[PDB]
């Protein structure tokens, strides 16, 4: 239609800027990264945003609300993703044997 | 901290079905989630492989388990190589 | 600015080459003849005014940091050079050169 | 609309083996950086043209904007090698590539273009802001931009560029914004 | 770097060394040590003492690069020091690493 | 030169269409 073609345009053309993530990663490493790191790390974070919004619209469709996304559907989105191990936290030393 | 992903993330939520005009608080939650994800991936990458260096190989091992993200990384790298060859 | 450096480095090389010549076995008057005729030649050239006087193109030699080229534009990062312009001499330690080819 | 050529890449065998140090020391505007690349990079000025001269006597000549200008610049490079002292014959001259660009005078909407021709077009916005469409019969690569500028590359002759543009023009008019 | 011997100090030194080689007071295979010590001395001195900088805007004619030596020939260049302008017609600039 | 000016035109239209009014929520 005429909205699906505009939505497909924003699904492809949108990206995080490489001039800021290269500034963001290098504040964590200390020295330097490469261009093929920033190209991949800018691409995984678009999949991760698409992992949340496609699942936060499943929370909103499950409850009785409309397309505008309140933060109620966004804290619930991170809760359901973390219970399936999708959201990694490297500060919780987990233990499976008890 | 200011918001470094305020205008970029509003295009992306529209790209996955949200609205043309999302809420500022929802955009803020998404920005915080993206920063936390990038930080976690960078620490694990520094630990795995060459200590103190984050490489594409380390990032690929880290994302190997999740199918959607692994496929995207492989496609982007292959397309980048193809574009360099075309140039 | 030029004779200060010339006096300092000529006395530096004299006080260094003293042991070089006396370990190669020659009289100190030969060292004196070296310095004396060397300042005689600085009189002869007649470009910088200094001490022993009171008693061919424009070449710039230097070192570089980087030479950079866009499609028709050159950028020179030159350093530590001795210019000979209009007959006289000048010194520099840094130079940015914008060059249209 | 006509596509004007912007770049012609040709190659010519001189037939005589060259030691590059005397060419770098004697000839003007000659750049040799072996620890970086193994050829002599000499530029001329009248036709804005650059040659990589190799030690085996093969020469790559880039930068001119027609076939006759590329051939004339290649002859000039051969004679400036000749007059230094090397016996240099103009054995074989072949143009490796011809590059042309044009404006189709309207904005183009690339999402329908990748939607209806996804077999021949690879489009990724983040990596490069352009769509690579590969024509199967001319054998040309076209970078199609949203502003209306198209760049045709990968051709040996002029008529291939002309036939590829006349091929891809009705599709672009069909996908006007 | 043995680049600076074709300066005015290098000219005066080399010709005074030939003046003393003519009177057989000094010897060959000794003037090599004299030039080596002089070159090490000016290598130490020229990057230590001056601390000045001159800027120019050029119109290049020819250039050349070989064995990490650049050499340019500029035409009709003006120099610049603060309130000191040097107009000249044709310059040869030599530079090593 | 063609790659440098066309890169910012994919993002310039990403500030005219999406996100016209800024909202909030209780």
């Amino acid at each position: 239609s005429e909205e699906q073609l505009n939505r497909y345009e924003m699904y492809r053309r949108s990206a995080f800027p490489k001039a800021a993530i290269k500034r963001l990663i290098q504040s964590i490493t200390g020295t330097s990264v490469s261009q093929n790191v920033v190209i991949a790390m800018s691409g995984i974070s678009k999949v991760f945003v698409g992992e949340v919004v496609e699942e936060a619209l499943d929370v909103c469709e499950k409850w009785g609300e409309m397309p505008p996304l309140q933060p109620k559907h966004m804290r619930e989105a991170v809760r359901r993703l973390k219970s399936k191990g999708q959201i990694p936290n490297s500060k919780h030393k987990k233990i499976i044997f008890f | 901290r200011k918001r470094l992903f305020s205008k970029e993330l509003r295009c992306m939520m529209y790209g996955f079905g949200d609205d043309q005009n999302p809420y500022t608080e929802s955009v803020d939650i998404l920005e915080d989630l993206v920063i936390e994800f990038i930080t976690e991936m960078t620490h694990k990458a520094m630990s795995i492989g060459r200590q103190g260096r984050v490489q594409v190989e380390d990032i690929v091992f880290l994302i190997r388990k999740d199918p959607r993200k692994f496929a995207r990384v492989k496609d982007l790298l292959t397309m980048n190589e193809e574009l360099k060859r075309a140039r | 600015t030029v004779p200060k450096l010339y006096r300092s480095v000529i006395e530096d090389v004299i006080n260094d080459v003293r042991d070089i010549f006396l370990d190669d076995g020659v009289d100190e008057q030969v060292l004196m003849e070296l310095k004396t005729l060397w300042e005689n030649k600085l009189m002869q050239s007649r470009a910088v005014d200094g001490f022993h006087s009171e008693e061919t193109e424009n070449v710039v030699v230097c070192q570089y940091d980087k030479i950079h080229r866009s499609k028709n534009k050159w950028k020179f990062h030159l350093k530590d050079g001795i210019m000979n312009l209009n007959g006289r001499d000048y010194i520099f330690s840094k130079a940015i050169g914008d060059a249209e080819w | 609309i006509v596509p004007q050529l912007q770049n012609i890449v040709s190659t010519v065998n001189l037939g005589c083996k060259l030691d590059l140090k005397t060419i770098a020391l004697r000839a003007r505007n000659a750049e040799y950086n072996p620890k970086r690349f193994a050829a002599v990079i000499m530029r001329i000025r009248e036709p804005r043209t650059t040659a990589l001269i190799f030690s085996s006597g093969k020469m790559v000549c880039t930068g001119a904007k027609s076939e006759e200008q590329s051939r004339l610049a290649a002859r000039k490079y051969a004679r400036v090698v000749q007059k230094l002292g090397f016996p240099a014959k103009f054995l074989d001259f072949k143009i490796q590539n011809m590059v042309g660009s044009c404006d189709v005078k309207f904005p183009i909407r690339l999402e329908g273009l990748v939607l209806t021709h996804q077999q021949f077009s690879s489009y990724e916005p983040e990596l490069f802001p352009g769509l690579i469409y590969r024509m199967i019969k001319p054998r040309i690569v076209l970078l199609i931009f949203v502003s209306g500028k198209v760049v045709l590359t990968g051709a040996k002759v002029r008529a291939e560029i002309y036939e590829a543009f006349e091929n891809i023009y009705p599709i672009l008019k069909g996908f006007r914004k | 770097y043995q680049l600076y011997r074709n300066t005015t100090l290098g000219n005066s030194l080399q010709e005074s060394l030939d003046e003393l080689i003519q009177s057989q007071q000094i010897t060959p295979q000794l003037a090599l040590q004299v030039l080596l010590q002089f070159d090490k001395a000016i290598n130490a001195a020229l990057a230590q003492r001056v601390r000045n900088r001159v800027n120019f805007r050029g119109s290049l004619n020819t250039y050349r690069f070989c064995d990490n030596v650049w050499t340019f020939v500029l035409n009709d260049v003006e120099f610049r020091e603060v309130t000191e302008l040097i107009k000249v017609d044709k310059v040869k600039i030599v530079a090593c690493d | 030169v063609n790659l440098s000016e066309e890169s910012a035109r994919i993002l310039a239209t990403n500030s005219e269409l999406v996100g016209t009014l800024t909202r909030s929520c209780k």
